[PDB]
């Protein structure tokens, strides 16, 4: 039945014995119920009585606490535990998934469904997981028949892609770092069963794209989207790579707990003295204001073995040599615009320029005329109507011009990596039916949230709309399938508010937007229009709140996640991304691989857009992955690390919004065959049984194929077996009895 | 009145030490066996609740018999065919109608009251076939007889 799977069958599902002789626990199910903590926020205990306001709880370190009874929560039945699915089990509850995640894990269960969703655990002990005849023997197996794998929802998708002629793509959540990569390199080894290009590219994009944030040392700020093109037939084609959403702002700035981007750090490197030597570096960052902004730096991964990886896989790759010289000139010309000064002219608001050495260094790496630049800048030139009119700008507009400039020069440049990566990447075979495959950051939160974790939560918030629109549409599928068409309202709106008081005109961004086009324009005033826009007119935002003596508190919101509180300052500083197009112009004449290279709230709104219309054209899947501790080592678990990422992730926004509904859905059959002998004597006998148990209907929905339960009927149903049993256990040791 | 004497006329059978006077155990079984089936929640119940010194410190007459039999007679909270069949296919885990003995055997030692080796061996030896299963509908039917 199941050892095909060989040594992998303990894994995904223990024995038919194991399990059931496992099962029978004791337990109560009035007085073995679940207790909130203080330093896990939850923990296993058993409750002595019922004492009014307090309850002597005793849990398994043993204590004598006491909880209010209002906020007391039951505890997870004995025989439904170790279940594969969530949405199956009978008390949905923000403890209950964590209990059930942790003794799976104990018990060597990595995978764990959740409805749509897919948790994977990471373990860091070596499995016969990817064992070759585990995949070979996995093949064709639906969705239901085999345990819960991403080999299982990789073969559904691709089975719908052949079936419905319709594109299928994959999006995984977690953290990068913990098995991100492992996990994408063995989904995408799976559908080859072009994977040494991928894996001799992939270091390049993470050097270009990461940079050490608060939590993780190697965050992937940009989101990756991969194809799979396969052929008519359904045999693998090609492979394509494009990049979305990449923070520029991080670039130029730098929060105090944050660094910029490893490359600077991996160039100034002194083991190649050759580079630096035609770079003209100090070889101290602290020399330059693009750089030692922020942290200096950090232990972490070793960033010369870093350069040395990333310099050979450009050598062997389709591009020549000289191009690296002139990528690495060019980032440090980047790194060369924190340096002019530009002082106010006497008795005019004009700039002039005072410390004009670096700019004859940036010239020089560039090839222009330093002198070129400056008239540029100091008086752009702007064409209107027939004619050419030049004006100038002060300091602070010129320095966000330089700063708008370098990050739109390096957006650029990453992108066109990004196109001869993707060019030497696939061959000349057919493409169709691509497969997609994203890597996006989650939903991060800090102490410390700004404009960036804005952006990253909305852009978080907009994903988890969609997986709720479809899920939403799935249900109303399954459920007019069955023939049940009640309560069908869809979940858009209900997220939608957020989404509204974010992107809509009056909305959070648009007042942004628009308020920087004011020419006297400061934080504390855009806070009150915030406020007289927002304070009570709109549900979602509210007065924000401080706790432990957090660094600050500005404003918060109601988010799928919980409630965020965000920052105000700084905001308007880097919001701003003024593109002068006449030094746009200067670069097109400069000599130079230049021309083959060429607010940020509106740009990732569009990027946002596009992104998500992309999206809308192929059929969802989804996968999550979650670190179980801080620390490396295994089997230890952090439950309070374990419920924020699971908070983060929306996994209990998806299990809520099945509980709203009517999540358990059984079999006539067993149902009769297991819970008749309560009152025993399919549509008559199942109508008949649950009128005689008297229980209101409305808890329960009745189909034709499969019976519809909520979740706190097949509690109440367990006691009345528990009692029955008990009555029928009393009842046959009387008549062995009689018989003697 | 007849069922009266045929009572009497066992509790003369059962008496030992020739006093006329046997302890409680010996007339719970009376019960148990002559038409009734008083679980020993019952028998607490209708005697007290003698203690682990009670049960053999004090005894009662055939006098004070008729009080609590006249009460358990009216006391039907006796189960059914069907029930018990019932709750006996709970254990029918292959749908095949057989039950090895280990199992119910650690059913009934373990769950529920106890009933002492000596009465498990006494009563529930030489139906178990070969392989060890023991047919819970014909040890239902088997039951209802003796």
């Amino acid at each position: 039945e199941m050892a095909v799977f060989g040594a992998a069958a303990p894994y995904l599902r223990k024995s038919e014995k194991e399990r059931l002789e496992a099962q029978t626990r004791p337990f109560d199910l009035k007085k073995d119920v679940f207790v909130p903590d203080d330093k896990q926020e939850f923990v296993k205990a058993k409750i002595v009585s019922r004492e009014g306001g307090k309850v002597t709880a005793e849990t398994e370190y043993g204590k004598t606490v006491t909880v209010k009874e209002d906020q007391v929560m039951q505890q997870n039945p004995p025989k439904f535990d170790k279940i594969e699915d969530m949405a199956m089990l009978t008390f949905l509850h923000e403890p209950a998934v964590l209990y059930n995640l942790k003794d799976r894990y104990g018990s060597w269960m990595i995978y764990t469904y959740s409805g749509l969703f897919c948790v994977t655990v990471n373990p860091y002990k070596w499995l016969p997981v990817y064992t070759p005849e585990v995949v070979a023997a996995y093949r064709g197996k639906k969705r239901s028949e085999a345990p819960p794998h991403i080999f299982s929802i990789s073969d559904n998708a691709y089975q719908y892609m052949l079936t419905d002629r319709e594109n299928q793509s994959i999006l995984i959540t977690g953290e990068s770092g913990a098995g991100k990569t492992v996990n994408t390199k063995r989904v995408i080894q799976y559908f080859a069963v072009l994977e040494d290009q991928i894996i001799q590219a992939n270091p390049a994009l993470e050097a270009f794209g990461n940079a050490k944030t608060v939590r993780n040392d190697n965050s992937s700020r940009f989101g990756k989207f991969i194809r799979i093109h396969f052929g008519a037939t359904g045999k693998l084609a090609s492979a394509d790579i494009e990049t979305y959403l990449l923070e520029k702002s991080r670039v130029i700035f730098q929060l105090k707990a944050e660094r910029d981007y490893h490359i600077f750090y991996q160039i100034l490197s002194n083991k190649k003295p050759e580079l630096l030597d035609m770079l003209l570096i100090t070889n101290n960052p602290y020399d330059y204001a693009f750089i030692s902004q922020g942290e200096t730096t950090v232990a972490s991964i070793d960033d010369a073995e870093e350069l040395m990886a990333t310099d050979n896989a450009f050598d062997v790759l389709g591009f020549t040599s000289e191009e690296k010289n002139s990528m690495y000139k060019l980032t440090g010309a980047i790194m060369h615009f924190g340096n002019m000064k530009f002082k106010l002219k006497q008795r005019e608001e004009q700039a002039e320029p005072d410390g004009t050495e670096e700019a004859d260094k940036s010239a020089y790496l560039m090839g222009l005329n330093s002198a070129d630049l400056l008239k540029g800048l100091c008086h752009p030139r702007v064409k209107v109507g027939n004619e050419y009119v030049t004006k100038g700008q002060n300091v602070q507009q010129v320095i966000y011009a330089t700063g708008a400039l370098a990050k739109a020069v390096y957006e650029r440049m990453f992108n066109w990596m990004v196109t001869r990566i993707n060019a030497t990447l696939e061959t000349k075979q057919p493409r169709q039916y691509f497969i997609g495959v994203l890597d996006i950051a989650g939903f991060e939160i800090f102490d410390f949230n700004s404009f960036e974790q804005l952006c990253i939560n909305f852009t978080n918030e907009k994903l988890q709309q969609f997986f709720n629109h479809h899920m939403f549409v799935l249900e109303q599928e399954e459920y007019k399938k069955e023939g049940i068409e009640w309560t069908f309202i869809d979940f858009g709106m209900d997220l939608q508010a957020c989404i509204d008081l974010i992107e809509k005109p009056m909305g959070i961004m648009s007042i942004l937007e628009e308020e920087c086009m004011f020419p006297k324009a400061t934080d504390m005033t855009f806070k009150a229009k915030l406020f007289d826009n927002h304070l009570g007119k709109s549900a979602n935002f509210q007065k924000p709140r401080n706790i432990k003596g957090k660094p600050e508190a500005h404003f918060s919101l109601i988010h799928y996640a919980g409630i965020v509180d965000y920052n105000i300052i700084g905001w308007l500083q880097k919001n701003k991304d003024p593109l002068n197009e006449t030094v746009v112009g200067l670069y097109q004449k400069s000599s130079l691989k230049l021309l083959s290279t060429l607010t940020v709230s509106a740009l990732h709104r569009e990027n946002l857009n596009k992104l998500m219309t992309n999206l809308r054209s192929t059929h969802p899947h989804f996968v999550r992955c979650i670190i179980p501790n801080e620390t490396k080592s295994p089997g230890v678990m952090d439950n309070p690390l374990v419920m924020h990422q699971l908070r983060c992730n929306g996994v209990l926004e998806g299990i809520r919004i099945c509980r709203k509904g009517f999540p358990n859905r059984i079999l006539y059959g067993d149902f009769r065959q297991r819970y008749r002998i309560l009152n025993p004597a399919s549509r008559k006998g199942a109508e008949k049984l649950l009128s005689s148990l008297d229980i209101d209907h409305n808890q329960y929905k009745f189909g034709h194929t499969k019976v519809f339960f909520k979740a706190g009927l097949l509690g109440l149903l367990e006691e009345m077996r528990d009692e029955r049993l008990s009555r029928i256990i009393t009842r046959i040791q009387a008549q062995s009895r009689g018989v003697l | 009145k007849e069922q009266q004497e045929d009572f009497k006329e066992a509790f003369l059978l059962f008496d030992r030490t020739g006093e006329c006077k046997i302890t409680l155990s010996q007339v719970g079984d009376v019960l148990r066996a002559l038409g009734t089936n008083p679980t020993n929640a019952e028998v607490k119940k209708v005697l007290g609740n003698p203690s682990n010194e009670e049960m053999n410190a004090k005894k009662i007459e055939f006098e004070q018999f008729l009080p609590m039999m006249q009460a358990i007679s009216n006391n039907k909270d006796q189960g059914g065919y069907e029930d018990f069949v019932e709750g006996l296919r709970v254990f029918d885990k292959e749908g095949n109608g057989t039950v090895m003995g280990a199992e119910l055997r650690h059913v009934l030692a373990t769950l529920g009251e106890k009933m002492k080796e000596e009465e498990v061996e006494a009563l529930l030896a030489g139906q178990e076939d070969s392989n060890g299963c023991i047919n819970y509908e014909a040890f239902v039917k088997h039951i209802m007889s003796v």
